[PDB]
């Protein structure tokens, strides 16, 4: 009886932009922190951008300044705006609440070509 | 934040005084606990089909 | 002054490390060198509990070793009779974003919660046939990661707000708060005698807490990533951890340190759950890769595997009589093995 729905991935040219969304079936983002993770072909899953319940963001060093994580509680959605993309950002991006004990989306593939 | 560093050192200060047993003696007692009981552990030994509460 | 404190903390860390180093006189593998390997452990599926419609996140055995309950994102909290497979109850949840559940020792209540940040207590034998929420335990500002009853009136909880708490169920109040963890607390386990409990967290550390005093006695380090699961050893002087770093570890309280690590270099995915067998000879661990590994707790080798879920094993549990291991999975089934 729950849905964590990601959207917005695909293929983009290096330096271009993608707007990943993550839409919850309930108001979970309004009383918990969430995290965006990514997993490239045959590496480990890593954190990319996280947001506390009160709105403090925090990013991995490889994306700092290019990736901005925002939130619209009134429609149970968070957004990861990814600008000036590079080849090494190519991966499957996952929406998460509750960490490894928690809720994950299916993954959105992001492909960055040069 | 200074609030917290003080509680962190207060906890570290308590942990520095802990009387620690030798790892060998801990490992010995651990072993002997397991050795006393593992012959009787149903998941080590196996359960006879008559005594298995999860029969067919 | 932030400088004089970080400088003191640093010196205290080094001094704890040297004191621990000067105690580590021998490894567990030396101590158990006379001991022979256990057999190949080859447990079989005795039951497949069918009923949940989506991922199972948690489960817990009742103290009678027959009744268990399970919590899924499907919105249901099912109490099963493992002997028959008959559902004793199928409780609909207000919030389906469930992350834990607990069976009270008495058999009279279960508890449950998750991204609602609330630990809900459910009364199992009421006046008239219904199963209703007798108490909601609100106060945490982040998700409920785990919960364990001490008795019918007391329950300990862990949370993504970085704290654990002891609650009085009658009053609904937090009697005690346990602070110290610098990251989300993902799991906890009560000592056999319930005077202590251990918690594991995203700070990569585990802490031992005195329930009655409300304070951390001991912090245990070594893990390189989140501690997702934790379980007391049955004599009460040790516990095991499962982590995203792909290791389980065995920590002794009196040594204040790690005795043993359980990992293969070709397993690099996360651990979800850990449980000792009755005697402690076996340490069972669930993984992201769909399997449970059965480890020889004394010899640090893998003794066997439980392979029979089509998605990850999210939770497991050994009965108090030691006769069975329950697994729960993201494929929506629980399995009973022995």
């Amino acid at each position: 009886q729950v849905q964590l729905v990601e959207s917005g991935g695909g293929l983009v040219q290096a330096g271009g932009s993608l707007r990943l969304s993550c839409a919850a079936s309930g108001s979970i983002f309004s009383i918990n922190a969430m995290g965006w993770y990514r997993q490239a072909p045959g590496k480990q899953r890593e954190l990319v951008a996280a947001i506390t319940r009160g709105g403090r963001t925090n990013y991995a060093d490889s994306v700092k300044g290019r990736f901005t994580l925002s939130r619209d509680n009134a429609k149970n959605t968070v957004y990861l705006q990814m600008n000036s993309l590079k080849p090494e950002d190519t991966a499957v991006y996952y929406c998460n609440v509750g960490r490894s004990r928690g809720y994950w989306g299916q993954g959105t593939q992001v492909t960055v070509s040069s | 934040e200074k609030d917290k560093l003080k509680m962190e050192v207060d906890q570290l200060k308590k942990e520095v005084t802990l009387e620690r047993m030798l790892v060998s003696k801990c490992c010995e007692e651990f072993r002997d606990y397991v050795e006393e009981r593992s012959g009787e552990d149903p998941l080590v030994k196996g359960i006879p089909e008559d005594k298995n509460p999860f029969k067919e | 002054e932030l400088d004089q404190l970080r400088q003191e903390a640093e010196q205290l860390k080094n001094q704890i490390r040297d004191a621990r180093k000067a105690c580590a006189d021998a490894t567990l593998s030396q101590i158990t060198n006379n001991i022979d390997p256990v057999g190949r452990i080859q447990m079989r599926t005795r039951r497949t509990l069918r009923g949940h419609l989506a991922k199972i996140y948690a489960m817990h055995w009742g103290t009678d070793s027959r009744l268990l309950l399970s919590a899924s994102q499907d919105g249901k909290l099912i109490i099963w009779d493992s002997y028959t497979t008959n559902k004793v109850h199928a409780i609909p949840l207000r919030s389906s974003w469930v992350m834990t559940c607990a069976y009270a020792p008495s058999g009279n209540y279960v508890a449950c919660g998750g991204l609602d940040n609330i630990c809900s207590i459910y009364n199992l034998k009421t006046r008239e046939g219904n199963v209703r929420v007798s108490r909601e335990l609100a106060g945490h500002t982040g998700y409920l990661s785990c919960c364990r009853f001490l008795d019918d009136n007391q329950i300990v909880t862990s949370s993504g707000d970085t704290t654990c708490a002891l609650w009085d169920i009658e009053t609904g109040q937090q009697t005690t708060t346990f602070t110290g963890h610098t990251g989300d607390v993902m799991s906890l386990s009560l000592a056999p005698d319930t005077r202590l409990f251990v918690s594991g967290a995203c700070d990569a550390s585990a802490k031992l807490w005195d329930v009655r005093e409300g304070m951390c006695r001991q912090t245990f380090t070594g893990h390189e990533s989140d501690i997702n699961a934790i379980c007391f050893f049955p004599n009460g002087n040790a516990f095991a951890t499962g982590s995203d770093d792909a290791t389980c570890r065995l920590f002794d309280l009196r040594a204040d340190q790690e005795l043993m690590t359980y990992s293969h270099d070709n397993i690099i995915c996360g651990i979800t759950s850990v449980s000792f067998s009755k005697s402690g000879r076996l340490l069972l661990a669930g993984y992201d890769d769909f399997n449970c590994n059965v480890w020889d707790a004394l010899k640090a080798d893998r003794a066997g595997v439980l392979a029979g879920h089509d998605n990850r094993v999210s939770c497991l549990g050994v009965t108090d009589d030691g006769m069975a291991v329950a697994t729960g999975s993201w494929d929506s089934f629980l399995k009973i093995w022995n």
